[PDB]
């Protein structure tokens, strides 16, 4: 999921 | 009244003011400097004459002037809120000068002396100016990357709280990098801190409108929280960016059912709905009580009222939080 | 209750009771602890509930958080320190910071949003205590829910949680203030009647109420943010101001108004003291339903016309502030709208007026008798330039605002007033040309019916014009119809 | 909201006639006053009724007294918030045979520096004060609620004065105050009794009072109304 | 609308099917707090009805046909309206301007300028 990403 | 040179220290002091009504700053520093070798033990001569070189823009001789004031005025004891005037004085020509850390040096002493409403309302300006300039000082994209890099493999091992450290020097380091605030987001939400997850990603999308992310992420605390009724709005946006995204899309589909199989209890519904200003706004309004209470009674009172959308929209609220249910 | 002991230098013993008048002891042959001792409570079934992981900690949590020695709870293990940090309000208010204030607001008040803003302080000597007083950032809501638990500030007494419900710690009118209060010198017999009896509980209320002011003029100090505070907690100053009699002035200080000068800001009591005119020695202003009908009001004209500040007063609760705030730095607070107002007028025009009273006397002399069972008396105005006349109430009536609000208070009672009406005056612009033609017309025939009939006609327009309600709306109409018909033909740098 | 009633005197040195319009608004105030105090209206009318016909005297002095304590320094006295009679027609004789004794009252309350709640306690204690010799129909009531109200009394003042002997001090000399108060409503009764029954006088009664009146002169002025006291001298 | 109940009335104000009656909305206005959106719909739920037979009534009738803008046309229609409403029993938002218009009336009656 997205929260465990980084941009 | 007098001793005399005192009253011709004074004559020479009115003549000094009117001089510098008409702005006529030679004159009256003539007419001061009599007044000050009159009665020398009076500060009010030498303040005068620092009023002429601060307007002048000449702000050494005028804070040679507030200086010598204060210590003459503690000498004779003179009123304390006459040496506050000098210093809040000496503080303004800092102040004029962009020279704010100056200026607030001077305006602390100035209130010491006296707690001036004037000196407390510009010493908070000289704050405001000094702190915005430090904090563009303080920026620099290169470090904000170097913080955010770090903040990044602290993520991505799970330590939310170390990435989120790391994320706060970069964001102090680089303000509008919308994809840091984004970074901080997803921490708060991993740590169920969802409501700091939505702030950071409100600032996120601001910056960057087409972040996806940015609001899937705020999107996934709404959902969380079981606020499913703006998780699937939140969703949507993310979704009218891309219609084909994971999230924005999955989201979107479990919120849509969730926002009603939740309601369960009424008292769920009202400690979660009454959470949020506007419905608290209009039920606090005895004009929305009494047309609530013609409704119930009568679905013709609902029939006519919707037509108008300051009533319309006051009830779609209400309906949207679970508050009214329709059959 | 088994209780399982080893003194330092003796044996480990395990004690079993079930009360009743008898316990044992044995020697405790399970596995030693290296020191001390440990209580097994076997629990009635129906009590269960208190072996929750979750119960276990909202109960230390609430009630042995300040306990010194750490605290854990092991589960499935899994264990978690409960007592993990200092109560917020006994670690030093320099280190906390607003982040800590902010979270612990958040679980004092259940309040998912943060706090306006914190006093925390602590007093030594005769009395000792510390406390925690925060501003909500929005004014509590109408929920039962929420109003059925107030007064709610927690009181500790030695560290030890008393209650959540603390009457008689702040007065009423500060009962949005949310926080803890941690005494040392009240003792811990408490009842709500020692309570109420205690003169420790007064000292300590009242230097909270004191705190709770000067956090107020901190906030006073930031006009961005004060506004904030003002426009959801005015109405509990107001309340106090009109309560709290020792700190009457420091309230008023806090209180903040729209004037005729202001613009839309809203402004202080003080700031009016400093756009005072010479002679000035009163603070004048009016009541109304709103903004715009006190600002075009009738009994502002002159004072507009004079330069004159007018303060504009709207909110229902301002009927009751203007009865306790008599003086504001030593300038008497008048009402426009009452009799005996006057006005820090020249020499040459109050013999003016002198001359005016005395040309229309005649004229106050018949309109009284027209309509004296509608007002005590008709006198020349000092207030109106373009209204030919107004509608005053007596000094010790009720204002057509408050009347309003008691009329509606009774509507909403399902009754009708056992009460004095208040007194009317009705005052007459000498220099209308109404009312001219008027003098004229009444001294020429005092029974004209023309000069009856418009009389009557000005009373009750006046009377519309000052907010109050007229006792026979059908035959006003009746007289405005009348005059229809007529009218239609049908019928540098600071110098020292 | 709060807030129900208001009333003032309309005249100065005619307050001679004025007084007793005053005195009936007040009174009739004070019947609805003494029915908001718990277990009032449960008393008999007829009691109700016979309290304020005997006790309106005392507590017109004491409302005066409180006014004149707060707004000159008990010097004059103030038969409503907006109005104040000055020296001028104070010390008429048609003002100040019978002012002179509602002075006394508004001079100890300054001495005595009453506070607002002490103050109350005392006005209340005036309401249930005089009584028929005979008793009242409903007497055990009444006499509960003003016991209740001595108490009352006493701790407005515990609270307030601190120390032991300042708290005995201050509530014997209110308390020799409302005792006092009897001396007063003595003189002031009989100028209205006097002048109720002759018309050489000129003065004018409202309805209230002159019923009051004619009820009070023989019994009042025969011995047949007990002053109740709560102290000895 | 053309009424159906009146005489001698040019006019006056019905309370609308779902409207507040006089004494409910002096309650709301005396002491509600409000924005003013919602008060100002219920507010505004009126009837306005016209007497066909009223002689003011006529007149107007004549007037508004040959200027639909005659400013004593819409002078009239508003000081009707107002006074309808105080025959009803409900407030003005605005008694002053109200008051001007009687004023107004009244100069023209006496031949004042």
């Amino acid at each position: 999921p997205t929260i465990e990403e980084v941009d | 009244d007098l001793p005399e040179n005192k009253k011709q220290a004074l004559k020479e002091k009115e003549l000094g003011n009117d001089a510098y009504k008409k702005k006529d700053f030679d004159t009256a520093l003539k007419h001061y400097d009599k007044a000050k070798e009159l009665d020398p033990t009076n500060m009010t001569y030498i303040t005068n004459q620092a009023a002429v070189y601060f307007e002048k823009g000449d702000y050494n001789k005028c804070r040679e002037l507030c200086e010598k004031a204060i210590e003459v005025g503690r000498e004779n004891r003179e009123d304390y809120r006459q040496i506050a005037k000098a210093y809040a004085r000496i503080g303004n020509s800092y102040f004029k000068e962009e020279k704010y850390k100056d200026a607030i040096h001077f305006y602390n002493k100035s209130l010491a002396e006296h707690r001036t409403p004037d000196v407390l309302k510009k010493c908070q300006q000289a704050e405001k100016i000094l702190k915005e300039q430090e904090r563009l000082a303080y920026i620099n994209p290169d470090l904000a990357l170097e913080e955010k890099n770090k903040g990044n493999e602290c993520f991505q091992k799970g330590d939310y709280p170390q990435a989120m450290k790391h994320y706060t020097e970069a964001i102090k380091r680089n303000p509008k990098d919308a994809k840091l605030y984004s970074n901080r987001a997803a921490c708060y939400t991993k740590l169920l801190e969802f409501q700091l997850a939505l702030k950071d990603c409100e600032e996120c999308i601001q910056l960057e409108p087409t972040f996806i992310k940015g609001y899937t992420r705020k999107a996934a605390a709404l959902e969380a929280m079981k606020d499913y009724t703006k998780a699937m709005d939140v969703y949507q946006k993310a979704l009218d960016l891309d219609s084909s995204c994971k999230e924005a899309a999955d989201g979107y589909q479990r919120c849509m059912m969730a926002q009603y199989n939740r309601h369960d209890s009424p008292e769920d519904v009202k400690r979660r709905a009454m959470a949020d200003p506007e419905v608290q706004q209009i039920m606090s309004d005895p004009a929305m009580r009494l047309i609530l209470e013609q409704m119930q009674k009568d679905p013709q009172a609902l029939s006519e009222h919707l037509k108008n959308p300051v009533i319309a929209q006051k009830i779609q609220k209400l309906m949207d939080v679970g508050l009214i249910a329709i059959r | 209750v088994t209780v399982i002991t080893k003194h330092n230098d003796d044996e480990q013993y395990a004690w079993e009771s079930s009360a009743g008048g008898s316990f044992t002891v044995r020697t405790d042959t399970g596995e030693p602890m290296g020191r001390g001792t440990k209580v097994i409570l076997h629990l009635k079934e129906d009590q269960t509930e208190y072996l929750e992981e979750r119960r276990i900690k909202e109960i230390v949590k609430k009630h042995s958080q300040f306990i010194g020695y750490p605290i854990t709870l092991f589960v499935e293990i899994d264990q978690e320190e409960l007592n993990k940090t200092k109560p917020i309000w006994t670690r030093n208010p320099d280190d906390i910071t607003n982040e800590e204030y902010g979270e612990f607001y958040k679980s004092l008040t259940n309040d998912w949003e943060d706090h306006l803003a914190v006093k925390h302080f602590s007093v030594e000597g005769q009395l000792e205590f510390r406390a925690l007083l925060f501003v909500p950032r929005r004014a509590p809501f109408d929920l039962f829910e929420n109003r059925k638990k107030k007064n709610n500030i927690k009181l500790y007494v030695r560290r030890v949680f008393i209650m959540d419900n603390c009457e008689e710690l702040i007065p009423e009118y500060l009962n949005f203030i949310r926080g803890v209060v941690d005494s040392e010198d009240l003792p811990l017999n408490i009842s709500r009647e020692m309570l109420q009896q205690s003169k420790i509980l007064k000292v300590i209320r009242k230097n909270l109420v004191k705190k709770c002011l000067e956090l107020f003029t901190e906030l006073a100090e930031d006009k961005e943010n004060y506004k904030k505070f003002y426009e959801q907690f005015s109405k509990n100053i107001k309340l106090g101001i009109h309560e709290d009699s020792q700190n009457r002035k420091k309230l008023s200080e806090l209180l903040r108004y729209y004037t005729s000068a202001s613009g839309d800001e809203m402004v202080s009591l003080k700031d009016y003291c400093t756009r005072m005119k010479e002679n000035q020695k009163h603070i004048y202003y009016i009541t109304g339903e709103t903004k715009d009908q006190v600002a075009n009001s009738a009994f502002v004209e002159r004072l507009r016309k004079h330069g004159l500040e007018v303060i504009y007063m709207i909110e229902p609760i301002d009927e009751y502030c203007v009865q306790q705030l008599k003086e504001f730095e030593g300038k008497t607070l008048v009402s426009v709208t009452k009799e005996g107002l006057e006005l820090p007028e020249d020499e040459e025009e109050k013999k003016k007026q002198e001359e005016k009273k005395t040309k229309f006397e005649n004229l106050c002399k018949i309109m009284k008798d027209i309509l004296e069972k509608k007002v005590e008396k008709v006198v020349v105005s000092n207030r109106l330039v373009t209204s030919p006349c107004c509608i005053v109430t007596s000094t010790y009536g009720w204002t057509a605002n408050m009347e309003r609000i008691m009329k509606a208070q009774a509507l909403r009672d399902n009754s009708t007033m056992g009460y004095m009406a208040a007194k009317k005056h009705l005052e007459i612009n000498p220099d209308h040309s109404i009312i001219e033609t008027l003098r004229q017309k009444a001294e020429a025939d005092k029974n004209d019916k023309s000069v009856k009939d418009l009389v009557i006609l000005l009373y009750e327009t006046a009377l519309l014009s000052s907010g109050f309600s007229l006792e026979d709306p059908q035959t006003h109409a009746n007289r405005i119809y009348r005059m229809i018909k007529l009218g239609l033909g049908i019928d540098m740098e600071e110098v020292d | 909201y709060a807030g129900y009633d208001s009333s003032v005197p309309d005249s100065t040195w005619r307050i001679m006639t004025t007084l007793n319009m005053l005195g009936g608004r007040q009174v009739i105030a004070a019947v609805k006053w003494a029915k908001a105090i718990p277990g009032f209206r449960n008393l008999h009318l007829d009691d109700q009724m016979t309290l304020l016909q005997y006790s309106w005297m005392s507590l017109m002095a004491f409302a005066l007294g409180w006014r004149s304590y707060r707004q000159s320094s008990a010097n004059l006295l103030c038969f409503a918030p907006d109005l104040i009679i000055n020296e001028q027609r104070m010390t008429l004789p048609c003002m100040y045979d019978q002012c002179k004794h509602m002075l006394y009252v508004s001079s100890e309350l300054h001495r005595l520096q009453v506070s607002y709640e002490e103050y109350l306690c005392m006005k209340t204690l005036l309401l249930l004060s005089s009584v028929p010799k005979d008793g009242l129909k409903s007497q055990e009531l009444f006499d509960e609620i003003r016991m209740t109200y001595i108490k009352e009394l006493g701790k407005a003042i515990v609270k307030r004065e601190g120390n032991s002997s300042q708290n005995w001090q201050r509530f014997y000399q209110l308390t020799k105050l409302l005792d006092s108060m009897h001396e007063v409503v003595e003189n002031l009764l009989n100028y209205c009794f006097q002048t109720f029954l002759d018309k050489t006088m000129s003065i004018e009664f409202p309805e209230m009072l002159a019923e009051i009146i004619t009820n009070q002169i023989p019994k009042y002025s025969n011995g047949n109304i007990k002053k109740l006291l709560f102290h000895q001298k």
